[PDB]
C-alpha cells in the first residue's frame, strides 16, 4: 500500500 | 544536464557505491535530485519490484542511468518553455511553478491505483507513468530544479507536500492532490489551511526544504516492502546507511521523521558505535521543539510506538500524553483524517490492548505495574484531557460514544485506591485543560467507575432512554 514517507507505525 | 564530474562512480555495483554517489553529490554545490531519485527508483525497482535474475545487487549502469535522465529532462525542456515566464531576480512566478505541476500531472497514467507501493520515485514517473501524491510534489522540485529554479523547494507537513518560492522563498503553491475524494487546490497558497489551524498545515510550522533535505526526503521515500511480510534487507540497510550520511553531515536536523525512522531502523539493526534509538526519538523531539514550535505530532508517536513494542507502558502511556498536549492546540478540520485514525487507533485499541496484558501480569504478581502506578493514571487521563481540548472550537467532532465504552474500560484498570491518589488541581497533580474532563473529575475515584455518567460527560449526549 501507500504510506506518507517516514509517519510512524505500521 | 549530467556533468563529468557526476559519472566517475558508475557502474554502481553495491549498495556502498550508491552511498557514495551521494555522498558526492551532496558535496556539490546542489545536489542533482533528478539523478539520485532515478538512482534510487531503479534500485528499488530491481530489489523489491522484480528479484527475478538478482544474485547480489542490481548494478547501475551509467548509459542505463543516463538514458532515463535524459528521457526526463528532454519532456521537462520541451513541455515548459521559460521565455513565457521571465525570472526577475532568481525568483520564479507562480504562474511557471503551475506550469511545471500542470506538466507532471498531465504527464501521468489516466487511471491507476494511487496507493501503490513503488511509485514515488522518478524512475517510475519515466518508467510507469505514475506517481503517489507526494511524489508528485518531489517531481514538481526536481523538474524546476533541471529548469535552474533554485527558488523552488519541497515543503511538507506530517500528511501533505507542496512547493515554497519566489521572493525570499515565502510564497506556497499547491501542485498535488491529498487524500481521498478531496477537491484539487493546485496552484493555491495554503494560506487557508494554516489560518484554519488545520493538523494538515500545521499552523504554519511545516518544514521549508533546502536542496539537503530534499534528498534527505526521497531517503524517507524508499520503500523496503516486497510484500506484506517480507522487506528487501538490501533497502533497509540502503536507507539506513543513507540516512546516517544525511545525519552526519547535518541534514536531519531539521526533520523529525526522518530521525524517527533511523530511529526505527537501529531499533531493527543497530549500527555499531551509533547512538541509540531512544537517543535518536528524543532528538526528534528537540527538533520539533527547536524548529517547529512543538507544534508536530509524529515526534511523540514514534516515541510512543517504541515503548509500547518494548512493553514500557508507563513511558508509551507518557508520550501518547505527550502527543495529546500537542494536538491540543489544534481544529480538527476535513483533511486531518489521518492524525483522527491514529489516535482513534491509540485510544480504542492499543492502549485497551496494553493495559489488559497489564492486568494479567498484575493478576501474576508483576512489581512495579503501571496499574499501581498514580502517574500512569494521570498520563492516561492527560491522553484524554488533550483530545477533548482538540475537539474544542473545531469544525468537525471528535468524540462519539463509540470511544465511551474503552474510556470506561481503560479508566477501571486502575483499581480506585491508585486512581485517588491523582489530584485534581484547578488554575500526583495534575490540571485539566479540556471542560469535558474537568466535569468528569468527580466520576474518577469511585471503586466502581459510574459508566453512564462517563459516557454523558464525555459525548454530546445529554438525556437516558425514555423507557
Amino acid at each position: 500500500r501507500w504510506r506518507f514517507p517516514a509517519r510512524p507505525g505500521t | 544536464g549530467l556533468k563529468a564530474a557526476q559519472k566517475t562512480l558508475f557502474p554502481l555495483r553495491s549498495i556502498d557505491d550508491v552511498v557514495r554517489l551521494f555522498a558526492a553529490e551532496l558535496g556539490r554545490e546542489e545536489p542533482d535530485l533528478v539523478l539520485l531519485s532515478l538512482v534510487l527508483g531503479f534500485v528499488e525497482h530491481f530489489l523489491a519490484v522484480n528479484r527475478v535474475g538478482l544474485t547480489y545487487f542490481p548494478v547501475a549502469d551509467l548509459s542505463i542511468i543516463a538514458a532515463l535522465y535524459a528521457r526526463f529532462t528532454a519532456q521537462i525542456r520541451g513541455a515548459v518553455d521559460l521565455s513565457l515566464y521571465p525570472r526577475e531576480g532568481g525568483v520564479s512566478s507562480r504562474e511557471l511553478v503551475k506550469k511545471v505541476s500542470d506538466v507532471i500531472w498531465n504527464s501521468l497514467s489516466r487511471s491507476y491505483f494511487k496507493d501503490r507501493a513503488h511509485i514515488q520515485s522518478l524512475f517510475s514517473f519515466i518508467t510507469g507513468t505514475k506517481l503517489d501524491s507526494s511524489g508528485v510534489a518531489f517531481a514538481v522540485v526536481g523538474a524546476c530544479q533541471a529548469l535552474g529554479l533554485r527558488d523552488v523547494h519541497l515543503a511538507l507537513s506530517e500528511d501533505h507536500a507542496w512547493v515554497v518560492f519566489g521572493p525570499n522563498g515565502e510564497q506556497t503553491a499547491e501542485v498535488t492532490w491529498h487524500g481521498k475524494g478531496n477537491e484539487d487546490r493546485r496552484g493555491q497558497t495554503v494560506n487557508a489551511g494554516v489560518a484554519e489551524r488545520s493538523w494538515l498545515y500545521l499552523k504554519g510550522s511545516y518544514m521549508r526544504c533546502d536542496r539537503k533535505m530534499e534528498v534527505a526526503f526521497m531517503v524517507c521515500a524508499i520503500n523496503p516492502s516486497i510484500d506484506l511480510h517480507t522487506d528487501s534487507l538490501e533497502l533497509l540497510q540502503l536507507q539506513q546507511k543513507l540516512l546516517w550520511l544525511l545525519y552526519d553531515l547535518g541534514h536531519l536536523e531539521r526533520y523529525p521523521m526522518a530521525l524517527g525512522n533511523l530511529a526505527d531502523l537501529e531499533e531493527l539493526e543497530p549500527t555499531p558505535g551509533r547512538p541509540d534509538p531512544l537517543t535518536l526519538y528524543h532528538k526528534g523531539i528537540a527538533s520539533a521543539k527547536t524548529y517547529y514550535r512543538d507544534e508536530h505530532i509524529y515526534p511523540y508517536m514514534y516515541l510512543a510506538d517504541y515503548h509500547c513494542r518494548n512493553r514500557n507502558v508507563r513511558e508509551a502511556l507518557q508520550a501518547w500524553a505527550d502527543t495529546a498536549t500537542v494536538i491540543q492546540d489544534y481544529n480538527y478540520c476535513r483533511e486531518d483524517e489521518e492524525i483522527y485514525k491514529e489516535f482513534f487507533e491509540v485510544a480504542n485499541d492499543v492502549i485497551p490492548n496494553l493495559l489488559k496484558e497489564a492486568a494479567s501480569l498484575l493478576e501474576a504478581g508483576s512489581q512495579g505495574s503501571a496499574l499501581q502506578d498514580p502517574e500512569c493514571f494521570a498520563h492516561l487521563l492527560r491522553f484524554y484531557d488533550g483530545i477533548c481540548k482538540w475537539e474544542e472550537g473545531s469544525p468537525t467532532p471528535v468524540l462519539h460514544v463509540g470511544w465511551a465504552t474503552f474510556l470506561v474500560q481503560s479508566l477501571g484498570r486502575f483499581e480506585g485506591q491508585v486512581r485517588q491518589k491523582v489530584r485534581i488541581v484547578s488554575v500526583p497533580v495534575l490540571t485539566f485543560q479540556s471542560e469535558k474532563m474537568k466535569g468528569m473529575k468527580e466520576l474518577l475515584v469511585a471503586t466502581k467507575i459510574n459508566s453512564s455518567a462517563i459516557k454523558l460527560q464525555l459525548t454530546a449526549q445529554s438525556q437516558v432512554q425514555m423507557k
